[PDB]
């Protein structure tokens, strides 16, 4: 996992790769790791896939209930509290490293949440197997109050570093821009990796597969 | 749960609920049984012949095990309960003890069950 | 060595136009303790090559002794032949693998920089005898932090000037000082050109800490 | 304690034709979750007729390579002739078994031409067990490469298909294809594919490109 | 160590087991029976751990009989097999798992003869013939070599004899005698015990 | 490995307006084969199949409990189930045992009962969903299956090319694995019909 | 971590480094290790980040409800006692070294230590964290009773600087907090602001 | 693996599969598991591939040197004893190896089983490998000293086949050799896929 | 244990505690840790008593023979090099932390450290032993270049006092040695002679 998150002048940029592995084999070439929490809050997930999924879904649900009862737009601190308290209650057995980003009535907020339940509120964060590379890119080329396209470039650059330098990351770069009045969920923001084109035709023509038994069954 | 005393003593020393249950038995279809030398016979009366009803699904005679059979009189649903619990007990006896079951034993079990229901809360 | 004691962390290397540059902090750590904050982890092996070392400092001192002796031994003959950087790299590979196979490794990971016959050399050697050549090298946490930066530049511009490479190195040392808990804000830069090997004195890295005042918002 | 082994990845392939022999490999050297270098071919030219592919632990790869070189020279000095391919295979077997109780962590495939000019592959296991093949894969992505070649070169599981001998061209595109596919799934396979073709003319070296993730 | 074997014919199921109950290095019983009558047309061949076998087998048995009493008709061999498999699978990840390997033989008035195989992990699989224990490793191949779907019960018994004789030849365990029964439209029939006059 | 105890292989492929799902037929315990006709693919309704590879017991059990919940679903609601819905259902069922998981990796292949839009996904043993547009594999020979699928699969295949493709993939992947094989079964399902074939395969 | 708290007349002075590490990697070079429990009650965290954060939250909760229920400014000893109860009860499940310090209308400036055991003791000054080991001597030779607020400030600044210099698990920036009846004066020493000392040359 | 060998009136029949695995992965199906030591001496091969190959090759070398030195051919007992002695010096070091030394001797047909464990026993029939039990079944059910040649071929081939059917680590192709007094002869090499068609229908 | 050595102009100053422990028991509350290797070459021992004693003996032997064979006052660097060779060669079998210091006609007062690794480095001053951990900060904040002999004496005295106060494995008495061209001036600080520091009260 090679996710990341940054805070700029008008809001927050979230980034993530799309490689999912089992063993040392790529299982999913295109996996969405940027999750919907609330219409103003998104969260990148790294670690145990099912854990990040179910956790992010559960907290999203609880926040929907929350805002439904309050009638207001959900705060980021709330998602942070829910996440950290749940994760801490399970003492790290839920393999969920998270980058929580969102815009509030109080402004832009970015948290990093480790599976043991600890959180850090920082202007920029990275998580995943490729987090060191991305963090290097951030530490090298970050400045406070960036413009939107600048921040998008920085984050995509970080995720790219993760993609090419870490064997755990690969494929595409997904971004999510969140300002005080806009939500750009750019899915394929960049496809820096492409499968080589086939040089042959290994197409098997009808009949080459021997059959022992057949049974057709009509439907409706 | 429902912690309420249902069957209690009356000032004259009667258990009214039990007597009422006996009156409910009195309204049941007649059920007689006799014991012979090499055979034993059980017969039940007024089976409420509607001729549109399947006779099999309303029999008042039920087998508890290969050794013991049983007829009843009164509330049929309650009888279903008692009969099933009796069958289960008949099997459990085989489980805990290699030997099958005596008629006296399963009778004692049924009786104890009924009494337990005469002295339990709710 | 089965259990390393006093150790040094990352070592960086990168080729440039007509030379090679290498960096390494001057820290010897005893676990989490910054025990010896003034030691050189860079050696001048003759005039065409140079060596930076990560890992157990004592074993590095041993290799320093041995290599120094080899260079002296060769220089005594004066037969017009000398050890090329590639040769030194090959020898070091052989040695590390030999110790590895004796189940008694020299707990070191090394970067050899050099310049001979107009070509820039940069070689990596493990404690297991894993060795290779590359335009950029980073040992330890550098390999996770500095190397991604180095590759980003080298794949956008293969040839760098000496000043460019030096800048890149400085920035990488800054990143390492930021993120590596066993590093130190006091490092050395060695350089090979046709003019020879030059090791520059105690350098510091400028640090920005403005993100300290971004707790609230 | 201390482990004298580390897996450095790498995939390797050899195909034997009627008058040629292809030995190809990726160029990625990695360790753990990191890339050591993208320019590290696993192919080694032994003789004009023989090329060796070595994958696995890089230390043992280098060492075994240099050993094979030295012993080639020795044989040349001893018999005034170059080592035939099969001879190199047998020698490699003995050398590998010489460390039966401290093995080289190396998967070896030898590709070349025999004494009749025909192509030949020899596949090895880390301790010297070898056999002659028409085509074989080894290294990390081996299980991804093998099944296709079983189908396309061995014509296995195909009904009423013709047994046309593999040409150099088709073999080349097959190699490029299986490596391109392997780069998709194996995380240890990528960067570049080096291919070595061995014919009566000699040894050509081609270099296709693979993805960098 | 225990041995089970089942061979399904066109209209019958032939089952056999060893008669040895052994502990440590001694045979403690030479007439042990590994079969459990569950229906008039269903046999359960259970084998394995010490108490687990008898406990589990008897539990299943009494539950099947309970079904019969409650409903007036017996479970089909298939329903029985899936019942036992359900019970065994439920206890697999519990505090008290039953380490038992089993065969289930049966005859249905509709589906005919049936033989089932069950791992201790409760993996149920129907088969024309099966075997449990180390002896299986020596007998299954033989069953592969000579079995035909239309085999007569006489020929089936002869095949069983080939298997048991093979056990007498190669197997290091004693196993002198064997319980043999058959199941058809007329229920369970006890056959003459295949035995070998050792001593 | 627990997964390798029984072995097996399950694959699903996408087509034009059709879909395919295949699996080997061997039921074995470690190294010995017990049965050659073991069902690993179960119909969860018309034009919607699931294929479970892994520990045989958990294959059967997950299949059965899934059929339980499915039946209850199609009873409570007056409709057949959508592929996505079935996927989420399986995911939930598996994740309920997060800390004591079934050892099986399910693969769902079907057509949208309302539309006809093809659908293939796979899941963790703890129920993490993964939807693809080409193929999905699960089993002891996953690497071999990936090898074949990455080189044989084409986009818009007709119900005949899809069959040949998934069949060659399954056969040639399985033939390089010792605990997968003893026959291969393929279900090719389309809007009008379902075609079930057992391939001619090695039995060693 | 290197945490510290010194008591002067009208209140206390708190100090901490800002380095948070997982393994040898610095997951946060700028952590705020001084956590507000109440208006004039702070705590210094060391050990597991998750543990100390959770405990700090819980104690803030409890102490908030308690102070509301009493309608009085909470005693520092009370906060320290809540921390003590939590850390002692779950000593086998928590990795926490805490220094609870602050001002209180009844007892003035107070500093309490709650080390990993779960015990509690009031001290004139307290140090904790991995780096504290390297400054025991300095802090022993430099401490003088009757220090002014600014003197304590400079004191903790120097000590923390030394510890950060020596300890690899400590570093980054210096966070200071001054607590008295007046309120809370927080400040941050970074770069050249951090006290430097002569390193041996020849 | 799944090799087997039995001696009857007309010599010594030897048979084997050809599968070679590296875990569950099938690394090869074209392995010659019957090593040709001498034109009168064969050696089956099961267990660790490199171990068997190396040690039996060395055995062949030793037998050749014996032939040159003593101006006569080595006996089956002497060859088996040689191999057993060589292997025994490495007992406990982890050599996985179980082989059969077959041939024709001055004492007629000879067959020995030799272990890496240290076993060395002469016998009529033998089956070695992961699928040895399955082979033992049919082989024992069909063996006789008075078997005619083609019958013996059928028995061996079928036994190896059934073995490959049940044993997950046995398959590929059944190879069959016959050892006669004037030397051994390579009888057959039938693939299992074909033998399936032959034996089933 | 806790050793120390500081370099001044015309020579060096050595210091050590005197506590030798086996487990938590003090097997010798009055150890002599400063061991003479030659007329003006001393070494400070820490770690295994047996190991350091044996190595010290061996080095005294070798250096004696060497100095006789050269007919010259042995270089301090040479003694340090013998110690270095022994400790590095047998690093997996020795538990020794050594500080070799002394005077030498060619290089004057010298101090070298040979920690458990087997490495060697010259330092302006050096500390070792279990107690050294507690005085890194003090020794960092107190060191000043150009110290006089008596200043170095007082310096090591104070540092050792602090370390002994904090470290349980250190204590007993303070042993000091002054080495210059003049010779060796050894002295012992005991009881009230040992520097004391203000302990926190209220
Ligand atoms: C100073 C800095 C001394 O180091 C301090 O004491 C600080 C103070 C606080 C504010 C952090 N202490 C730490 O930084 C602390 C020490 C520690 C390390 C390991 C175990 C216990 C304590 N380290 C951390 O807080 C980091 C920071 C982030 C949130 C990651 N986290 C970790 O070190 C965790 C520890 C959890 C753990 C894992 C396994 C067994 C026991 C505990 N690192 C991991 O968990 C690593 N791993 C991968 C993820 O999940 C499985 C385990
Ligand atoms: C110093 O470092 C400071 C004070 C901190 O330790 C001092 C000063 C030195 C120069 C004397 N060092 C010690 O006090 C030292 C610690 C040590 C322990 C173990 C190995 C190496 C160093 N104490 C000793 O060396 C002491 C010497 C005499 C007995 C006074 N012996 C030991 O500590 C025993 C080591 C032998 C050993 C045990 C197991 C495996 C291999 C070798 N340790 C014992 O426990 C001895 N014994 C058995 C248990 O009950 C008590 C008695
Ligand atoms: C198969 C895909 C769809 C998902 C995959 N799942 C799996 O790999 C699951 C097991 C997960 C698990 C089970 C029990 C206890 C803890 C974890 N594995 C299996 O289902 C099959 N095997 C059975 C036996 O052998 C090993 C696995 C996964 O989560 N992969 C993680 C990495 C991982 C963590 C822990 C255990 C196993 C794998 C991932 O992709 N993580 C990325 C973030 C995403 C996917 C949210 C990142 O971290 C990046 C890409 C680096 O890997
Ligand atoms: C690459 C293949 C073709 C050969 C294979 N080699 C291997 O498996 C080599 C052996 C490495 C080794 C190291 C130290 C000491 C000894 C051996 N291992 C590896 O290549 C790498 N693996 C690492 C993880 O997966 C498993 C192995 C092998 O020998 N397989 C044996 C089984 C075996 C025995 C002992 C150790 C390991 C494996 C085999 O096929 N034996 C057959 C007969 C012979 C002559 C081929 C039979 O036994 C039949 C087929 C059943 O397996």
């Amino acid at each position: 996992t090679t996710i990341a998150g940054v805070v700029y002048k008008d809001g927050i940029v979230l980034g993530a790769d799309t490689r999912a592995t089992e063993g040392m084999v790529v299982a999913d070439k295109n996996c969405s790791k940027i999750h919907f929490i609330s219409p103003n809050i998104y969260c990148c997930g790294a670690g145990t896939a099912a854990d990040t999924d179910m956790t992010t879904q559960l907290i999203s649900s609880n926040l929907e209930l929350h805002s439904l009862s309050t009638g207001r737009l959900p705060r980021v601190v709330t998602a942070n509290r829910m996440l950290k308290q749940m994760l801490f209650r399970y003492q790290g057995y839920i393999g969920a490293a998270l980058v929580l980003g969102g815009v509030d009535v109080t402004g832009p907020h970015l948290y990093s949440i480790y599976p043991h339940g600890s959180t850090d509120k920082l202007p920029y964060v990275t998580m995943g197997s490729g987090s060191l590379a991305a963090m290097a890119v951030f530490e090298d080329k970050f400045r406070p109050d960036m413009e939107e396209e600048e921040a998008k470039n920085l984050v995509s650059e970080a995720i790219a570093a993760g993609i090419f330098n870490d064997l755990g990351s690969g494929s595409n770069i997904d971004l999510c821009v969140i300002s005080k009045n806009k939500l750009d969920f750019l899915r394929p923001y960049t496809v820096p990796n492409k499968k080589g084109t086939r040089l042959g035709r290994y197409r098997c023509e009808k009949g080459t597969t021997a059959v022992l038994t057949e049974k057709i069954t009509p439907l409706e | 749960s429902y912690d309420r005393a249902i069957t209690v003593f009356s000032p004259d020393g009667h258990l009214f609920q039990v007597e009422y249950a006996q009156e409910a038995v009195k309204k049941g279809s007649t059920a007689v049984g006799v014991r012979g030398r090499d055979i034993v016979v059980l017969g039940v009366e007024k089976k409420s012949v509607a001729k549109l009803q399947d006779e099999r699904t309303v029999r008042k005679i039920c087998a508890l095990d290969d050794n013991v059979c049983m007829a009843f009189a009164g509330l049929t649903a309650d009888a279903r309960i008692v009969i099933n619990r009796a069958r289960v007990e008949c099997q459990s006896h085989r489980l805990t003890v290699e030997d099958p079951v005596t008629v006296e034993y399963i009778t004692r079990y049924i009786a104890s069950l009924k009494q337990r229901y005469t002295q339990s809360n709710g | 060595t089965q259990n390393p004691m006093v150790t040094g962390t990352s070592v960086l290397g990168v080729k440039f136009e007509g030379g090679v540059v290498i960096a390494a902090d001057m820290l010897g750590s005893y676990g989490s303790l910054a025990r010896f904050r003034n030691i050189s982890r860079i050696m001048r092996v003759n005039n065409s090559t140079m060596l930076g070392a990560s890992g157990d400092y004592a074993d590095f001192q041993y290799l320093k002794q041995v290599l120094g002796q080899m260079v002296i031994d060769e220089e005594l003959l004066g037969d017009g032949h000398s050890y090329s950087p590639r040769a030194i790299h090959s020898w070091l590979t052989r040695a590390m693998y030999s110790r590895r196979s004796k189940m008694n490794p020299l707990w070191n990971t090394m970067v050899i920089g050099g310049y001979a016959d107009g070509e820039s050399f940069l070689g990596y050697v493990d404690m297991l005898g894993v060795a290779y050549e590359a335009p950029s090298l980073a040992t330890g946490y550098g390999a996770y932090l500095a190397q991604p930066l180095l590759r980003e530049v080298l794949e956008k511009q293969p040839v760098l000037s000496q000043t460019e490479a030096r800048d890149l190195v400085e920035r990488c040392m800054r990143v390492l000082y930021y993120r590596d808990a066993r590093s130190y804000n006091r490092f050395q830069i060695a350089t090979v050109t046709e003019k020879g090997v030059e090791i520059e004195g105690p350098l510091s890295t400028e640090t920005n800490w403005d993100i300290a005042h971004m707790i609230s918002g | 304690r201390f482990s004298p082994y580390v897996f450095n990845g790498g995939t390797i392939l050899a195909i034997a034709g009627e008058d040629f022999a292809i030995v190809a490999s990726d160029t990625r050297l990695s360790e753990g979750f990191s890339i050591h270098t993208r320019d590290s071919p696993k192919c080694y030219k032994l003789t004009d007729k023989t090329v060796i592919g070595c994958s696995g632990f890089h230390g043992d790869c280098l060492t075994l390579t240099k050993i094979i070189e030295a012993r080639l020279k020795m044989y040349k000095h001893s018999n005034n002739k170059a080592m035939t391919t099969g001879a190199i295979a047998a020698m490699l077997s003995t050398i590998l078994y010489s460390r039966r109780f401290f093995p080289y962590y190396v998967y070896n495939i030898i590709g070349g031409l025999d004494e009749e000019g025909k192509g030949a592959v020899y596949s090895f296991d880390p301790v010297g067990s070898y056999q002659r093949d028409s085509f074989k894969a080894g290294g990390s992505a081996s299980a991804m490469l093998q099944p296709l070649l079983d189908n396309q070169v061995g014509f296995k599981n195909m009904q009423n298909v013709e047994h046309v001998p593999l040409s150099l061209d088709r073999a080349m595109r097959l190699v490029k294809d299986v490596f391109i596919s392997a780069a998709e799934r194996d995380v240890y396979t990528g960067d570049a594919l080096r291919i070595c073709i061995v014919t009566k003319e000699g040894i050509r070296e081609e270099t296709v490109s693979l993805r960098k993730d | 160590m225990e041995y089970l074997i089942g061979i399904q014919g066109p209209d019958y199921v032939l089952v056999a087991s060893d008669r040895v109950a052994a502990s440590n290095i001694v045979q403690m019983k030479d007439d042990h029976d590994k079969m459990f009558k569950m229906s008039e047309k269903i046999l359960l061949l259970c084998v394995g751990e010490a108490g687990d076998t008898v406990q589990f087998a008897e539990y299943i048995q009494k539950n099947v009989q309970l079904y019969k009493m409650r409903n007036g008709y017996e479970l089909s061999p298939t329903a029985a097999a899936n019942f036992t498999r359900r019970n065994l699978a439920d206890c697999l990840r519990s505090r008290t798992p039953y380490h038992v390997n089993l065969l289930l033989a049966g005859y249905d008035e509709h589906e005919g003869p049936a033989l089932y195989y069950m791992d201790y992990l409760a993996a149920l699989a129907k088969a024309p013939f099966a075997a449990h224990g180390y002896g299986a490793f020596l007998t299954l191949s033989i069953l592969d070599r000579y079995y035909t779907p239309t085999i007569s019960r006489e020929r089936a018994v002869e095949l069983l004899r080939k298997c048991l004789e093979e056990l007498q030849k190669r197997f290091i365990l004693n196993l002198p005698t064997f319980s043999v029964r058959i199941i058809d439209k007329n229920g369970i029939h006890d056959l003459d015990n295949i035995s070998f006059p050792k001593q | 490995s627990i997964m390798s105890y029984n072995g097996g292989a399950v694959m699903a492929m996408k087509g034009k307006n059709c879909v395919a799902i295949a699996a080997d037929r061997r039921f074995g315990i470690q190294a010995q084969m017990v049965t050659t006709d073991f069902q690993k693919i179960f119909p969860m309704g018309d034009r919607l199949y699931i294929g479970l590879a892994g520990l045989a017991t958990d294959v059967q059990t997950v299949a059965q409990r899934l059929k339980f919940r499915l039946n209850l679903y199609e009873l409570k609601e007056g409709r057949q189930i959508k592929p996505y819905t079935l996927m989420s259902m399986v995911a939930n069922l598996l994740y309920e045992k997060r800390f004591g998981p079934y050892y099986t990796e399910p693969v769902i292949a079907g057509l949208d009962p309302k539309t006809f839009k093809p659908f293939i996904c796979s899941l963790d043993l703890i129920g993490c969903p993964m939807v693809t547009d080409d193929f999905v594999v699960s089993g002891t020979c996953a690497e071999q299956m990936y090898g074949m699928c990455e080189s044989l699969w084409e986009p818009n295949m007709d119900p005949d090319h899809l069959f040949e493709t998934i069949s060659q993939a399954m056969l040639n992947a399985v033939d390089r694995d010792a605990v997968s094989g003893m026959g291969v079964i393929v279900h090719i399902i389309e809007k009008d019909k379902i075609t079930t074939r057992t391939l001619k395969a090695r039995m060693d | 971590t290197t945490i510290m708290a010194v008591q002067f007349d009208g209140g206390v002075v708190l100090g901490a480094d800002s380095r948070t590490t997982t393994g040898s990697y610095i997951a946060n070079r700028v952590t705020d290790k001084l956590t507000p429990i109440h208006d004039r009650i702070f705590c210094c965290r060391s050990g597991s980040a998750a543990d100390t954060q959770a405990v700090a939250d819980a104690v803030t909760y409890q102490l908030g409800f308690h102070s509301i229920e009493l309608n009085e400014p909470p005693l520092v000893h009370t906060a320290a006692s809540l921390f003590k109860e939590m850390c002692y009860r779950y000593r086998e499940d928590l990795m926490a070294g805490i220094i609870i310090a602050g001002w209180d209308p009844q007892e003035g400036g107070q500093v309490y230590s709650v080390p990993m055991g779960g015990m509690m003791v009031r001290q004139s000054f307290a140090i904790g964290g991995s780096g504290s080991s390297y400054i025991y001597g300095y802090v022993d030779a430099t401490y003088r009773e009757g220090m002014t607020k600014e003197e304590c400030l400079q004191f903790t600044a120097n000590a923390l600087a030394l510890a950060m210099e020596r300890d690899g698990s400590s570093g980054g920036v210096i966070r200071l907090a001054a607590i008295a009846e007046s309120g809370v004066e927080r400040q941050v020493l970074l770069g050249d602001q951090i006290p430097k000392f002569a390193v041996a040359t020849l | 693996t799944t090799t087997l060998a039995f001696k009857f009136r007309h010599g010594v029949i030897v048979a084997a599969d050809s599968r070679a695995t590296a875990g569950a992965y099938i690394a090869s199906q074209t392995v010659k598991k019957v090593i040709e030591i001498n034109p009168y001496l064969l050696g089956t091969m099961a267990g660790g591939a490199a171990d068997c190959s190396f040690w039996e090759r060395l055995l062949a070398r030793q037998c050749r040197i014996y032939e040159l030195r003593n101006k006569e051919r080595i006996s089956v007992a002497a060859a088996s004893k040689l191999l057993a002695n060589m292997v025994y010096q490495y007992k406990g070091m982890g050599l996985s190896m179980g082989t059969m030394i077959c041939g024709w001797d001055k004492r007629g047909p000879g067959l020995y089983y030799v272990d890496s464990e240290g076993n060395r026993i002469s016998g009529a029939t033998f089956s070695v490998g992961s699928g040895s039990v399955y082979a033992y079944g049919v082989m024992d059910r069909g063996y006789s000293y008075d078997l005619e040649v083609e019958q013996a071929y059928d028995l061996a081939r079928r036994a190896i086949y059934q073995a490959t059917y049940r044993d997950a680590y046995s398959g590929g192709a059944v190879n069959l050799y016959h050892v006669r007094e004037d030397g051994w002869i390579r009888v057959s090499s039938d693939n299992v896929a074909d033998l399936h068609e032959k034996y089933s229908g």
